[PDB]
């Protein structure tokens, strides 16, 4: 236990800050990081105090940053009380006995713009809203129990109410050899509670029986699945909702709805020679039937049901969206076709997947608050494709696109190529797309309205990084807006590690915000320093993936 | 020249196998259950009395949830998750010969309707499970092809 | 009123109480 090396960084919000660090072990399984954070242009030091255990419990990681004074927050904030800044964090996971399962996830914060002034360790400019997790659950082989509590703290100043799950209880229990059927059944009871104290509040109790017949051959399979939803609303504090509204929510609904499912996945193989001796090329095709009655949920507020991302394995969905709030009906086929391309030593190296669905009625709900730009109700409406190959042991590509014909547009799409000889040479490009359409669906109104959003994702980003002579690593990074042909990230890094020590020298320029006065994006600059000591242990990385994932668009590997 | 698929997806040696796990009673080894449930493979309980029976043990899972695009201002507009699974196949008078999953999911953020959208991150970690347990699955028999060529 | 658990849609509350 003693004093780490002190080291620096200069930024354009704090100017130039370092740290001090300061390590001490309590006991062996704990340990803290006690760190000054000196920073001029808030004129102040941070204390921030790491605090790392390993118990029976599992494992976990508190953090708490205190910042007693601040200069600018007394500047763009003069009628405040105190200028203080705080961030708490906590983060446990474990499983003790095999049965018992223990996670926090919790994350509170002193302002809304608290990640756009300071360092993103634990959480992220990126981040628009703080969690605040507990969850306690007990599970053996056959049932499973978890209670759960869930608050969020929402960062935008449009409308900072949220509604919190205070607390949920999630059974489910498990019978699969009652005669030929597999039987299950799923539990729910939440208590929904916002910030706000004029919204409206809810209990729900839900109900799933499911029971469901498989078949299964060497070439096909078919899978009959019936299932029962029986959902109570107790609905209070309703006064000032309808007050305003012309549908008028009650205070007791009750919603008993079916569902039945029928999926059949079928198998071809072909031995196909004009590429290779020994290639093996699988077709499946896989048809869907469902079918889920329409019940109005009108007199039902949304409070946990957000509409769902189809993709290609998102197709074969019985949910149109999450939640329990609004499910919509159903009377759809749903139909896909997956080519596979095996190697002589059955290793997978393409597959190609497409599909679509077909709906025989329209999914309605009850209320249409979402807009489409054609009323296109019945027949073939969304397709989605996906394909990833693998070209050597070094190349590999990923493509995705979704289409729906409601948008008249793809809707979304994404695609990545990458050569990567080992953990420190690697190429990556990838490419991102959101059509504006799409924005003006799934999001609320004044993201269709504000230019910020308005426009859609079209991104392309350049990740590289490569070392010279076994002792220096260069990693650079470049993310790039095609739509407002204005760059999103620019990330380098240079780290020299010898023996016993290691100096990496980082910069990373961001979008961080937004200037609602002169309407264009803020960027901020990070230049910095970081000197860590080794030779105490194995550790003989040049710490690539340690520079790869020190900006607000992280590497991950595609093979 | 297409034709049926005469063979078995998982290969004749392993129909019957043991499942053995760090947490047998976890997401990942109740989706590995079922999907050697659906190909008709016999499970045996762990420390069993039969030998020569091929096992499977499930190593960790690494689930990570990062920013994929941002909009114009910096806050996130598309979140990536990644599950990776190891898994090591013990075939007990040859070899220990390990395997992997890699799962990409994507979803956008919604802090207006954000913990609808937790519940909808909480269905695809229930989706991807069950995909990581099949690419298990296709990647029985390569195994199988191992056992030939050692 | 006009409350259905089984296969059958529900319609529209314009003619319905
Ligand atoms: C998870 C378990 C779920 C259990 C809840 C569902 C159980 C099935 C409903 C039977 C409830 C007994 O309730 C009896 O039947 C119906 C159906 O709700 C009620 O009728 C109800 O219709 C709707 C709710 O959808 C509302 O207008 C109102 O709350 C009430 O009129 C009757 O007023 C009552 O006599
Ligand atoms: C068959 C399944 C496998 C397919 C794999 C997926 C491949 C995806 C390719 C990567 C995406 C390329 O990007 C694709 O082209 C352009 C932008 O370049 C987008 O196209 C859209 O924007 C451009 C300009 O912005 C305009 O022509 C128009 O408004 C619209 O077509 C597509 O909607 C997108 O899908
Ligand atoms: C394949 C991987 C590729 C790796 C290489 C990509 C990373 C290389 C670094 C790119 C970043 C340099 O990009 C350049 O940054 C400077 C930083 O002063 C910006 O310059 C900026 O200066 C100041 C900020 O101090 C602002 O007032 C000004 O409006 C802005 O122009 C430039 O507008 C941008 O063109
Ligand atoms: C109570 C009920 O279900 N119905 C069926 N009708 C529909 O229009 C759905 C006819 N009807 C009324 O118009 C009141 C009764």
């Amino acid at each position: 236990s003693g004093f780490l090396i002190p080291n620096a960084k200069y930024t354009t919000t704090n100017y130039f800050e370092f740290y001090l660090p300061y390590y001490w072990n309590i006991a062996p399984n704990m340990d803290a990081t006690i760190t000054p954070h000196y920073m001029h242009r808030r004129g102040n030091i941070m204390w921030e105090n790491e605090f790392r255990y390993l118990s029976q419990a599992g494992a976990g990681l508190m953090e708490l940053d205190y910042l007693p004074s601040d200069k600018v927050y007394e500047d763009e904030h003069p009628n405040d009380d105190s200028s203080r800044r705080w961030l708490f964090y906590w983060n446990h996971s474990g499983v003790m006995d095999q049965v018992w399962r223990f996670n926090v996830d919790y994350t509170k914060v002193s302002d809304p713009s608290y990640f756009n002034d300071f360092d993103n360790k634990y959480g992220s400019s990126t981040d628009g809203y703080a969690t605040q997790k507990f969850s306690v659950g007990y599970a053996v082989q056959n049932f499973n129990a978890t209670v759960s509590t869930k608050q969020f703290q929402v960062f935008s100043e449009q409308n900072t109410s949220s509604y919190s799950a205070e607390p949920q209880l999630d059974v489910n229990y498990y019978q699969n050899d009652v005669g030929p059927f597999d039987t299950r059944i799923y539990g729910q009871a939440v208590h929904f509670v916002n910030t706000r104290d004029d919204m409206p509040e809810a209990t729900r109790v839900h109900l799933e029986p499911t029971i469901n017949l498989p078949l299964s051959n060497n070439w096909g399979s078919i899978n009959t699945e019936a299932k029962f939803l029986a959902t109570h609303y107790q609905q209070t504090n309703l006064d000032w909702y309808n007050s305003r509204n012309t549908t008028k929510l009650d205070e007791s609904v009750n919603r008993v709805m079916p569902q039945f499912k029928v999926d059949g996945k079928m198998v071809f193989e072909r031995d196909m020679e004009m590429l290779a001796p020994g290639y093996t090329q699988t077709l499946e095709p896989r048809a869907q039937y469902l079918y889920v009655p329409y019940r109005d949920q009108s007199d039902i507020y949304n409070y946990d049901s957000s509409l769902l991302q189809s993709d290609y394995s998102g197709l074969f969905r019985d949910r149109t969206y999450g939640g329990l709030d609004r499910i919509a009906s159903a009377n759809q086929v749903t139909t896909g076709v997956t080519s596979r391309i095996y190697d002589d030593a059955a290793v997978e190296r393409f597959n190609i997947s497409v599909g679509q669905i077909y709906y025989f009625t329209e999914s309605r709900t009850g209320d249409d608050n979402i807009t489409w730009e054609n009323d296109d109700k019945t027949g073939s409406l969304v397709w989605a494709g996906d394909t990833y190959w693998r070209i050597s042991e070094r190349w590999g590509l990923r493509g995705g696109i979704q289409y729906d014909t409601r948008l008249d547009n793809v809707a979304t799409s994404n695609s990545s190529i990458e050569y990567r000889r080992d953990e420190d040479r690697l190429v990556q490009l990838n490419y991102h797309y959101a059509s504006p359409e799409y924005i003006q669906a799934t999001l609320p109104k004044y993201y269709s309205t504000a230019e910020q959003y308005k426009n859609g994702i079209s991104q392309v980003g350049a990740v590289a990084s490569r070392p010279i002579a076994d002792r220096w690593s260069i990693v650079g990074a470049y993310y790039y807006d095609t739509n407002a042909n204005k760059q999103a990230d620019s990330m380098l890094g240079v780290q020299y590690s010898s023996c016993c020590y290691a100096i990496r020298v980082g910069y990373e320029r961001k979008l961080n915000g937004w200037d609602n006065d002169k309407q264009h994006a803020v960027y901020d600059n990070a230049i910095g320093f970081n000197i860590e000591l080794r030779g105490l242990s194995s550790n003989y990385g040049l710490g690539t993936q340690e520079m790869l994932r020190s900006n607000i668009l992280p590497y991950q590997n595609t093979l | 020249g297409w034709h049926l698929r005469d063979t078995t997806q998982v290969p004749s040696t392993m129909k019957v196998m043991i499942l053995d796990s760090g947490d047998p009673n976890g997401p990942l080894s109740r989706a590995v259950r079922n999907q050697l449930r659906l190909n008709g493979v016999e499970l045996l309980d762990k420390e069993t009395t039969r030998k020569d029976v091929p096992s499977l043990r499930l190593g960790k899972v690494s689930i990570a949830k990062d920013t994929a695009s941002v909009f114009r201002n910096g806050q996130t507009a598309e979140y990536q998750m990644i599950m990776t699974v190891n898994a090591t196949v013990l075939i007990p008078g040859r070899d220990i010969y390990p395997i992997s999953a890699k799962v990409f999911r994507s979803f956008f953020d919604n802090p207006q309707m954000a913990l609808a959208k937790d519940n909808e991150q909480d269905m695809i970690v229930k989706e991807m499970y069950d995909r990581a347990a099949e690419q298990l699955i296709r990647k029985l028999p390569s195994i199988r092809a191992a056992d030939i060529r050692s | 009123a006009c409350w259905h658990w089984w296969l059958e849609e529900d319609c529209d509350k314009k003619e319905c109480a």
